RNA sequence: CACAGGGAUAACUGGCUUGUGGCGGCCAAGCGUUCAUAGCGACGUCGCUUUUUGAUCCUUCGAUGUCGGCUCUUCCUAUCAUACCGAAGCAGAAUUCGGUAAGCGUUGGAUUGUUCACCCACUAAUAGGGAACGUGAGCUGGGUUUAGACCGUCGUGAGACAGGUUAGUUUUACCCUACUGAUGACCUCAUCGCAAUGGUAAUUGAGCUUAGUACGAGAGGAACCGCUCAUUCAGAUAAUUGGUUUUUGCGGUUGUCCGACCGGGCAGUGCCGCGACGCUACCAUCUGCUGGAUAAUGGCUGAACGCCUCUAAGUCAGAAUCCAU
RNA sequence: AUUAACGAGAUUCCCACUGUCCCUAUCUACUAUCUAGCGAAACCACAGCCAAGGGAACGGGCUUGGCAGAAUCAGCGGGGAA
RNA sequence: ACAACCAACUUAGAACUGGUACGGACAGGGGGAAUCUGACUGUCUAAUUAAAACAUAGCAU
RNA sequence: UGAAGCCAGAGGAAACUCUGGUGGAGGCUCGCAGCGGUUCUGACGUGCAAAUCGAUCGUCAAAUCUGAGCAUGGGGGCGAA
């Protein structure tokens, strides 16, 4: 048992709930809800999203 | 063949008529064989299902493929408040069945019972049982030991009239549910001063079962309605060009028999059916007092059973709890009938003693994320508030 | 001897059904899989058969190297696009559907699988997962 | 194309019959390494069924909607598979014959309107039938089966062709019963119970071990127990994932309109992304017990019939069978 | 006999696409539904529970059995050879 | 090959910009390889058949 | 979309051939109204209607559509049949 975060969001995932995208690339993604993973499939950048980890980070907040 | 090709029935014969069921508390038709080796103990207990949350714990099984890895599995939470004993019936064997012959009463009976016995209480003059607590003060009751020295006697079953604690839950509801336990156990004689002794004495749910016991959950289904045959029976749906309905059954019979039979599918009622869903293994009995009361030994955090902002539609457990694997029959607050469980078991998986590993926490109101609201605040900061 | 069915595979959710093309995911020169029934599926009318990862189907090629266009081949799932969980609770699903050609016996008629495999393929299948890269 | 009629008379069901079709017996010439009867059984011969087609013309001509397919229920056994057994030209494995037994199953496709057929593939198996050749106020209208049109043969011609093509309106339930659910008067109201009767539900396979062991000269090659799963079916549930969006919740955006761009109206929900609750999917998760009486069969004691032998009196075990929980 | 262009003509295949289908689920509007008002028609020997028998050879009535308890609402498409 | 005062549309080029979205609603061809048949446009069985049927130009008697 | 006719340039010994414009022909083409009526064998089918309604569709500069006046009258008329 551990925790993930969320490859777009940086959110936490607990075990049981979330989804992971295996990329035919052979990269691994972990999103915690379907909002991250519509904005990742809609090829959207996590540092232009503003309620994301890496936006916050970014823009010193 | 004259049935071309030919398939299984949609349907079981077993569970008809499908009809609205005639209570809406949960009914034990059947208990337990009554070994008279046994210690005097009761078989059932009243709750109210309060939600769904999962779990994850570590797997024993050998052989399996997930021998010693970690399972992530739904369970359900009742919460059951103490229940009170307020009664005591006696049945005696006839050949045509079993009869009450005698029913005991304590004194001193909550406005939560004496509300069972009407259905306009707020304008009544609640005088049930007013005439009745002369019997326990006239001639010092011997009355009621009358009826006690009937029951030790005649009577060959002895059951408890229960009483929950409906106040104690976040329902609308004041009136309680009244029930019918069963003592198996010992000798008649030893039954009754078990229940005499019980009588006004509110019992807990550790008592009368433990934490890996398999146990049958009693309840009404959820109500649907009037539905049509697709959704009453899973038939298999016309193709769109036909002209009269599609969600319909295309032939109800044969020319001959020259009658519509009782085994051809219909619209009508589906759900609020009573069933009794057997097998479920009890996870965790939680206290009410405890402050940790979704903590396990790996996961420290002092949290309570209560998801974050309350479980949807049903509100906090300040009670005791049984955690049940799996889904039970019910909607949330419905009240739910928990019976030991008829059978003999020797499988390793209903032998297998469980003990859990993290239990979730979070809303269940959306997708939340955080398990606590102090894990809330430092993952988030500080906000305007 | 035996018939090919992968003897200890927990349930999954399929979404492979009859008819469907996967590409070919392995240096056989096939480029795509046609699958044409999947073994060890029963008998309920109507019910097309379907399998998922680790199945193992019969198959036939519909673009690739004339050597393996008129003849039906036994296949194995190695990846599908639709989500499915195990025992551990998460979901999970790759990007496309992918499978390769094996031989009754269960040995790779390929040397190497491009791309990632499922964990279930590897599992049932020793020769898949001895010639896979990164598996999850 | 029309009228008066006909069930005095055909085409579709039903009724009698069973040649024909299908199925089952008796005898024993032969086949089977020798050996009529493990398995077959010619020449003969006795039957059964009404799922084929005939024969007939009893009912229907002031009409019983006339093929097939889809959907759905139930019944039969002449049992394909599964349960338990007997026999073999049964060493094992595979297979063949037979007994109880219809409880439970018997598939996805290419061609054809097809029944049928023939292949591909899976499967424990892909058994055979009935219910007005079940089922058109259930559907469809592919065929058949009006009127248009084409071709070939036939006819001088109009026209004919179980010869071939293409296009061709499928009506009504609100009545009674039947079924599915839902109320309900009389015996005061209410709570807690009993259980007559009715229904009943489970199914099958694969991996590990047994074990490369028993068996067998090699090749080959099991099963009982015990676990672990999965197919079909059944009941339930909404923690997770997926779906759904009038939360018209927030954001974006197009064209007009409100006079200064904030906030809104209209485009039958303008469109797009996300979307909580609720509903919901072997697209998701959970669960599905055990007595007793038997059938075939193999036995015990034991006469009839001083010997014997499962039966005659008595009696034991025993099937997915019957009854009940 | 062959034909470019044309065809709400007939036929076969391929690509894309999709609820046709695996296998169904959900949403909206108007009905159906309940109420106030208004208010028909087809049809109708008499009526309306079955099993078997016989019978003009497929009965609601006959014979022998099974049975059978007021009054009703919403659906339904087996029967009334409707 | 100039200077001054007017004019309303069309086209082209470049920075910047945005959750890479932009015919953002409306409006708005699916395509290809062939076979049979009629050349094509046109016409008819109002109220089940729009067709390969009729007609047509051309040819012939 | 772009036929005749017309303008300019280029190539060639010549015959003549190319290129860019202009022009606006066709029982041409996409498509709105009108006209029609292919499919859903959709709705309705004691209907709104003794033939209508919805989507989809055919044609759309002409062998197109159409009003009024007039002619043809029953074994007769009229008929792209
Ligand atoms: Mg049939
Ligand atoms: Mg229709
Ligand atoms: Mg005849
Ligand atoms: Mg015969
Ligand atoms: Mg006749
Ligand atoms: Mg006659
Ligand atoms: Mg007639
Ligand atoms: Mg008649
Ligand atoms: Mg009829
Ligand atoms: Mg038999
Ligand atoms: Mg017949
Ligand atoms: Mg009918
Ligand atoms: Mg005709
Ligand atoms: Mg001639
Ligand atoms: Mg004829
Ligand atoms: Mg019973
Ligand atoms: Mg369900
Ligand atoms: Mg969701
Ligand atoms: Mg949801
Ligand atoms: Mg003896
Ligand atoms: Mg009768
Ligand atoms: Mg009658
Ligand atoms: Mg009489
Ligand atoms: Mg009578
Ligand atoms: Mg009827
Ligand atoms: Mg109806
Ligand atoms: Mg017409
Ligand atoms: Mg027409
Ligand atoms: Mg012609
Ligand atoms: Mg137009
Ligand atoms: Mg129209
Ligand atoms: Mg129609
Ligand atoms: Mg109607
Ligand atoms: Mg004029």
């Amino acid at each position: 048992m551990r925790t993930y975060d969320d490859t777009f969001s940086g959110q936490r995932i607990y075990p049981g709930k979330g989804k992971l995208y295996v990329r035919g690339d052979s990269k691994i993604f972990r999103f915690q809800n379907g909002k991250s993973e519509s904005l990742f499939l809609q090829r959207k950048n996590p540092r232009r999203i503003a309620w994301t980890v890496l936006y916050r980070r970014q823009h010193k907040k | 063949s004259h049935r071309k090709y030919e398939a299984p029935r949609h349907g079981s014969l077993a569970y008809l008529p499908r009809k609205r069921a005639a209570r809406h508390r949960g009914k034990v038709k059947s208990f337990p064989k009554d070994d008279a080796k046994k210690p005097v103990h009761l078989t059932a207990a009243m709750g109210y299902k309060a939600g769904m949350t999962t779990i994850v714990r570590d797997l024993d099984r050998p052989g399996a493929k997930a021998h010693k890895k970690e399972v992530v599995e739904a369970v359900t939470i009742i919460d059951t408040p103490p229940m009170i004993v307020v009664g005591l019936v006696g049945y005696i064997e006839t050949p045509r069945g079993l009869r009450s012959l005698t029913t005991v009463w304590a004194e001193h009976l909550s406005d939560e019972v004496k509300r069972r016995f009407y259905k306009n209480w707020y304008k009544s003059k609640k005088k049930a049982f007013t005439k009745y607590v002369k019997k326990h003060s006239d001639n010092n009751g011997a009355a009621i030991t009358r009826e006690l020295e009937r029951i030790k006697k005649y009577c060959t079953v002895v059951r408890v009239l229960a009483h929950t604690q409906i106040r104690k839950t976040p329902l609308k509801q004041k009136k309680a549910h009244l029930m019918e336990i069963q003592i198996n156990g010992g000798s008649v004689a030893d039954k009754v001063e078990f229940g005499h002794g019980l009588f006004e004495k509110p019992v807990s749910i550790d008592s009368i079962f433990e934490k890996d016991e398999v146990i049958d959950v009693i309840a009404v289904t959820k109500g649907h309605g009037f539905t049509g045959v697709t959704a009453r029976w899973g038939t298999k749906k016309l193709p769109r060009k036909t002209h009269k309905g599609l969600r319909k059954v295309a032939c109800i019979g044969a020319w001959h028999p020259s009658h519509v039979q009782w085994t051809v599918a219909r619209a009508g009622q589906a759900g609020y059916h009573h069933r009794t869903s057997v097998n479920h293994k009890i996870y965790r009995i939680g206290k009410g007092d405890a402050e940790d009361s979704a903590a396990t030994e790996v996961d420290v955090t002092k949290k309570k059973i209560t998801p974050m902002g309350g479980f949807v539609r049903y509100g906090e457990i300040n009670n005791d709890f049984v955690m049940v694997k799996g889904s039970v029959p019910g909607v949330k607050k419905r009240v739910m009938t928990l019976r030991k469980s008829m059978f003999v078991h020797t499988s390793r998986k209903a032998l297998e003693k469980v003990e859990l590993k993290w239990i979730d926490t979070s809303s269940e109101f959306g997708h939340g994320a955080f398990q606590t609201p102090a894990e809330k605040k430092q993952f988030q900061g500080t906000l305007k508030k | 001897q035996s018939r090919g069915a992968p003897g200890g595979k927990l349930k999954m959710t399929l979404g492979l059904p009859v008819g469907a093309i996967m590409n070919c995911a392995d240096n056989s020169g096939a480029r795509n899989l046609y699958i044409i029934s999947v073994k060890g599926i029963g008998a309920r009318l109507n019910r097309l058969p379907a399998g998922g990862v680790g199945d193992m189907v019969m198959a036939t090629v519909k673009k690739g190297k004339p050597e393996l266009r008129k003849k039906v081949h036994p296949a194995v799932i190695v990846r599908q696009s639709k989500p499915w969980k195990r025992f551990d609770g998460v979901f999970l699903y790759f990007e496309d559907n992918a499978g390769v050609i094996v031989n009754p016996k269960g040995e790779m008629k390929g040397s190497a699988i491009t791309g990632p495999v499922g964990k279930e393929a590897a599992e049932l299948w020793p020769r898949i997962a001895s010639n896979s890269g990164v598996v999850m």
